[PDB]
């Protein structure tokens, strides 16, 4: 506890670049894992269409799989909307 | 006495040598046996031995791709 804190201290004068250098790459590598917004991210990059949405073969048991763009059915985008 | 003693019977000798013989003949036999599986098998393929490996099709992706034509 104090010899730690004396070494930061004595590594905060005469070498500041290290110390903020390390700080930044350690809150770099920490930070993430913590975030709530990276699923965010992930899903915004899910959620970005490249290729042609190819259609479905319809044979009367597809609920879940809509008819139209702006039938209810199918994954939404009003979250991002909100964002 | 020396007969009794140290030695036996010539029938002991006898089934001995035929058992030998069974058993390096049935040896060899197989041994002709198995260098002609060996000979067949490379030759053609077919069976359990010189099974190269090949491409795996499992890892082959069956999805649209960007274009119809594949
Ligand atoms: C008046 C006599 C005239 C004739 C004299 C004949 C002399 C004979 C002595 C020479 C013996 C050598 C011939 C055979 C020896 C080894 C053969 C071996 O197969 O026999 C073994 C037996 O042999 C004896 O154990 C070893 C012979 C040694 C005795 C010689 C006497 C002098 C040796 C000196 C020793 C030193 C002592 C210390 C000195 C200071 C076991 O037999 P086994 O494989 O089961 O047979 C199975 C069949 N059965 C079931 C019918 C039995
Ligand atoms: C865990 C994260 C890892 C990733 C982050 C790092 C990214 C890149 C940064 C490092 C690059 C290379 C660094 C190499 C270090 C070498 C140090 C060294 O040998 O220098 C010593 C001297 O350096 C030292 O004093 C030793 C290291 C200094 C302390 C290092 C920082 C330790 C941790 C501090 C931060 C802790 C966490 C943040 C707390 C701050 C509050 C938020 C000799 O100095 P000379 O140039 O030869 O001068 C001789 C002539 N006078």
């Amino acid at each position: 506890a104090g010899r730690i804190a004396s070494f930061l201290k004595n590594a905060w004068a005469k070498e500041p670049v290290l110390v903020a250098s390390f700080a930044i790459g350690g809150l770099a590598i920490i930070l993430p894992s913590l975030s709530p917004y990276t699923n965010y991210a992930i899903r915004i990059n899910r959620a970005t269409p490249y290729n042609y949405p190819v259609p479905l073969r319809d044979d009367g048991n597809m609920p879940d799989v809509p008819s139209h763009p702006q039938d209810p059915q199918g994954p939404s985008l009003e979250w991002l909307k909100n964002l | 006495w020396i007969a009794r003693t140290f030695y036996d019977g010539p029938e002991k000798n006898y089934e001995k040598t035929m058992a030998i013989l069974q058993i390096e003949a049935e040896k060899a036999e197989l041994r002709l046996k198995e260098l002609e599986v060996r000979r067949l098998m490379r030759a053609r393929g077919d069976g359990p031995w010189y099974q190269y490996p090949t491409i795996d099709k499992a890892l082959i992706d069956h999805s649209p791709k960007t274009t119809p034509d594949n």
